[PDB]
């Protein structure tokens, strides 16, 4: 099996300028025909994976003058010159010289932005959740910039563990942000049981860790 | 007696054949040919149509032949030559002008 | 206009088997390849394997031989594949594909979910607003399988809705969380209502978001 080596994982670039992907192969990429079957795709979220270039270097039908791919053998590359806002997404590196064809581990497009501060709000369970049995606390991170951020859940200032899941957005299209929920999961019994419910948010884009809270019942 | 197919000749239209992408496919039994235009399907029809002209036992020439092209028919053409035995491919780049030829 | 749709998403108990189709248009199906791949968030992108329909002939990636079955209805311009003895390991989005080395064209995609557990139709609850602008949403609690889609006022917001990704709790059942950050002088006039939909139970839940 040709081994498909993509460098690097993620790929941080300010727009207007020049992204380049590297693929490395295992084996050589010539077949006995002659020609090198490297191709790139584009998987934008949500959707399955488009073709940009095909055999190295060439642009796939409707696809812009920006993407251009080089390389030979076994060394290749993928340059997006002035890179997008649409460029955003997960690009692949495949082979289909030798069976079985293999594609590369994906390269995450990142575009590059001002440090932006989360903007942190906390979120009671519902009456009518908890008439059911169960608590659900969740903690919003409303568009930060970069993706590194940390929620320590505090129920009466004691440090939560286990407790809890987080969910991250993929990079906003439009002001290239992130944003975070975590959810906080325990018993309605276990909930009647304390009063203060709080979320420690750490960030770059903050000097020192916001904490948003609220009082069990009581407004 | 039987091999895989080989495409020893596909060029630019030329000057007296304007409308044509020549090639010339080898191959035993007679491979099947197939069109890529920008690495898309090239649907077939009355205006862009695979014609064999020459068939010498193991040897096939022929044209991609277009209808009144126009820029809009310019571009990157990849034939595949495909048998039971192997697989052929070659790309050329195709600027048509707007007369048959000389 | 080439195009591959393929069938709608599975749910199907281990050891089970499943077939996937992929109605293919806009081209002479069984003049060219046809091909599937899985995709995973661990392994990526993987080929099973390759059909030509015109001689039925095939090719596999051998990890997948006796796993998929690959096979063309040709008066019919669809081509299957057949998940055997399914696993965890078998849960993936399963792509065909086409018609050469390159892949220009590619189905939206399958998704198979392998599970013992039933179809679960989720709880939605309010996350209420408690500054210029203010941030509200609501919770999709406890659903089976994936996915469920969430629109904001039938549709008429987009601008500030982040839906999060799915996370499976230790119950192994799914919760999702939508937000939308609106200006506060509006909450007091304009009313604001998720709806949520889940096709694997047939739900539509239009839960309305209010303060306090």
């Amino acid at each position: 099996d040709v081994v498909m080596t993509q460098t690097p994982l993620s790929l941080p670039v300010s727009l207007g300028d020049q992204a380049s992907i590297s693929c490395r192969s295992s084996q050589s990429l010539v077949h006995s025909n002659g020609n090198t079957y490297l191709h790139w795709y584009l998987q934008k979220p949500g959707q399955s994976p488009n073709l940009l270039i095909y055999k190295v270097s060439n642009r796939f039908s409707g696809v812009p003058d920006r993407f251009s791919g080089s390389g030979s053998g076994t060394d290749f590359t993928l340059k997006i010159s002035r890179v997008e806002a649409e460029d955003l997404g997960v690009y692949f590196c495949s082979q289909g010289t030798h069976v079985p064809y293999t594609f590369g581990g994906g390269t995450k497009l990142e575009i590059k932005r001002t440090v932006a501060a989360p903007s942190v709000f906390i979120f009671p369970p519902s009456d009518e959740q908890l008439k059911s049995g169960t608590a659900s606390v969740v903690c919003l991170l409303n568009n930060f910039y970069p993706r590194e951020a940390k929620v320590q859940w505090k129920v009466d200032n004691a440090l939560q563990s286990g407790n809890s899941q987080e969910s991250v957005t993929e990079q906003d299209s439009k002001d290239s942000t992130y944003s975070l929920s975590s959810t906080l999961t325990l018993s309605k019994a276990d909930y009647e049981k304390h009063k203060v419910y709080a979320c420690e948010v750490t960030h770059q884009g903050l000097s020192s860790p916001v904490t948003k809270s609220f009082n069990r019942g009581e407004c | 007696v039987h091999f895989a197919p080989t495409i020893t000749f596909l060029e630019s239209p030329t000057s007296d054949h304007h409308w044509c992408i020549p090639f010339t496919v080898k191959g035993n039994p007679k491979p099947a040919l197939q069109w890529f235009y920008n690495g898309a399907i090239l649907n077939e029809s009355k205006y862009i149509c695979t014609k064999i002209h020459v068939t010498n036992h193991t040897e096939y020439h022929g044209c991609l032949q277009l209808d009144n092209p126009t820029h809009m028919n310019n571009g990157d053409y990849t034939l595949i030559a495909k048998n039971e035995y192997g697989k052929d491919e070659k790309q050329i780049s195709a600027h048509f002008m707007g007369w048959p030829g000389i | 206009q080439v195009q591959l749709q393929q069938s709608g998403a599975e749910l199907v108990r281990p050891g089970a088997s499943v077939t996937l189709s992929c109605k293919a248009s806009g081209y002479t199906f069984t003049d060219y390849e046809m091909h599937w791949v899985k995709q995973t968030p661990v392994h990526g992108l993987e080929w099973i394997g390759t059909i030509d329909p015109e001689t039925a002939g095939t090719a596999y990636n051998q990890k997948f031989k006796g796993k998929a079955i690959l096979t063309a209805g040709k008066s019919s311009s669809t081509a299957y594949m057949e998940l055997r003895s399914l696993t965890s390991e078998d849960s993936a989005v399963y792509y065909c594909t086409g018609v050469t080395t390159w892949f220009a064209y590619w189905g939206q995609g399958t998704l198979v979910t392998v599970s013992a557990a039933s179809t679960k139709g989720p709880s939605v609850f309010p996350l209420a607003p408690s500054g210029g602008t203010a941030a509200l949403g609501c919770l999709v609690k406890d659903y089976f399988p994936e996915p469920v889609t969430v629109s904001w006022n039938s549709g008429a917001l987009t601008s500030g809705v982040h839906t999060f990704p799915a996370v499976l709790q230790s119950s192994g059942l799914y919760s999702l969380s939508s937000v939308v950050t609106v200006p506060s002088s509006s909450l007091g006039t304009q009313t604001y209502i998720c709806n949520v939909n889940h096709k694997p139970s047939n739900t539509k839940v239009d839960k309305k978001v209010e303060p306090k």
